[PDB]
């Protein structure tokens, strides 16, 4: 999908991949496409958890963070309807928005 | 998961008040919506449980996006989070459609609004000033511009109603429903139409100035004072709850009602004869009096009346 465009920074182990129903553990950084930060769980020093396939997350972050490698870090570029969409979020996310997640899978759980 | 936690250890980080964006949009989903409590503008105010905690979820439907926007953004104004203005928790979205709900999640108050805790109970002058001072409190603090690197404009309330201010377990007050709130940086009559001032119900409300919205909400503030003296025993004598202006107009008056009582006849609430004869009620009654004079530049602002009930509490060896 030309939606979900995912970055390698950092590999992981190439062989611990999320499956349906497992907790992801990851850090991550949120931003605007013009660079303006707007979410960030290492600026509060504390993992954030979500189980793939139980739609807690934005469909472009399930779709990210499932072809990930436990210890994988990622830039993850997501495009309005994989997000947020026509809404966004108010005074935060504006109307179509694009958003860049900057995405660690420290663990699976 | 401990809500009050989860909501420090974001907020030390910075920018949102309420929890990080990632993590409100998780909840919608996962509350147990429990009963209705209540109303607010523009939406039913439920009662949730979301990990075990009850909070409060205001719900609007899609046609009301609009006022879901402009209320979520106000309660997530930086500087804006204060222990008289309601706390934000999260804002999120839920279904399908036509049916789509929007939610706007904040701290549930089991007391319920100053209207419920009123007709539940007396009062002493202890409870009543702490009442009062608290709700001032937040109504300037809402009024107050903040410089920062990041600011908080003044801001006009423009909806005060004794069912708008919650009540804590500390017998301390918060302000909610900020959906006709204005920043200064809109439509005239809009709100309650018991509590607006003379000015708004026949609109020559100034909309060149910020501060008629400002000068508005201190009127409506002294209605409330008066629902509040009411319930305060003195002499062993107390009066039942009642709304203000319940003796001259039907429940739900309508402009024409309010126009006739307020704009035209110029009459306020009464003062039970009882409160000339306790020096606390008759200080009370001049400062609802000073809150709702016709004029709007003769209204006390906020601050005034924020340090006038701060010397009374300590006038009685009252703490805050
Ligand atoms: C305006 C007003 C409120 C809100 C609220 C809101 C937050 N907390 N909360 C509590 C009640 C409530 C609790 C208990 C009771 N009773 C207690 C004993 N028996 C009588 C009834 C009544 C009412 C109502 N609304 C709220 C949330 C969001 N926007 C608002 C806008």
């Amino acid at each position: 999908s030309m939606g979900v465009q995912v970055e390698t920074i950092s590999p992981g182990d190439g062989r611990t991949f999320p499956k349906r129903g497992q907790t992801c553990v990851v850090h991550y950084t949120g931003m605007l496409e013009d660079g303006k930060k707007f979410d960030s769980s290492r600026d509060r020093n504390k993992p954030f958890k979500f189980m793939l396939g139980k739609q807690e997350v934005i469909r472009g972050w399930e779709e990210g963070v499932a072809q990930m490698s436990v210890g994988q870090r990622a830039k993850l570029t997501i495009s309005p309807d994989y997000a947020y969409g026509a809404t966004g979020h108010p005074g935060i996310i504006p109307p179509h928005a694009t958003l860049v997640f900057d995405v660690e899978l420290l663990k699976l759980e | 998961e401990s809500l009050r936690d989860l909501i420090e250890q974001s907020q030390s980080s910075g920018s949102g008040s309420g929890l990080p964006l990632l993590v409100q949009r998780t909840i919608a989903k996962q509350i147990q919506m429990v009963k209705q409590i209540g109303k607010g503008r523009y939406g039913e105010v439920w009662m949730g449980k979301w990990r075990g905690e009850k909070v409060a979820v205001k719900v609007f439907f899609t046609t009301e996006e609009a006022s879901w926007f402009r209320e979520t953004e106000i309660y997530q104004t930086v500087l804006m989070r204060h222990e008289n203005i309601l706390g934000f928790i999260a804002a999120d979205i839920k279904g399908t459609g036509s049916w789509t709900q929007l939610y706007l999640i904040t701290d549930y108050h089991e007391n319920g609004s100053l209207y419920d805790y009123l007709k539940s109970t007396t009062l002493d002058a202890k409870s009543m000033l702490k009442l009062a001072y608290s709700s001032v409190s937040g109504l300037c603090h809402l009024h107050t511009e903040i410089f920062s690197t990041q600011g908080k404009p003044a801001i006009a309330h423009r909806d005060l109603k004794s069912k708008n201010i919650l009540v804590k377990k500390n017998g301390t007050c918060c302000i909610a429903d900020l959906g006709l709130a204005v920043k200064f940086i809109p439509n005239t009559r809009v709100g309650t139409k018991r509590y607006m001032p003379p000015e708004v119900l026949d609109e020559s409300l100034n909309r060149n100035h910020f501060q008629s919205y400002i000068m508005a909400d201190m009127y409506s503030f002294g209605l409330i004072l008066w629902e509040v003296a009411r319930r305060c025993v003195s002499g062993g004598i107390v009066e039942e709850y009642q709304l203000p202006y319940h003796d001259l107009v039907p429940s739900d008056p309508s402009y024409e009602d309010m126009r006739e009582i307020v704009c035209i006849k110029k009459l306020r609430p009464s003062f039970p004869n009882r409160w000339s004869s306790d020096e606390c009620l008759r200080q009370m009654g001049k400062l609802m009096t000073e809150c709702w004079a016709h004029n709007p530049a003769s209204r006390l602002t906020a601050l005034r009346v924020k340090k006038t009930l701060a010397k009374m509490s300590e006038s009685q060896d009252i703490k805050l």
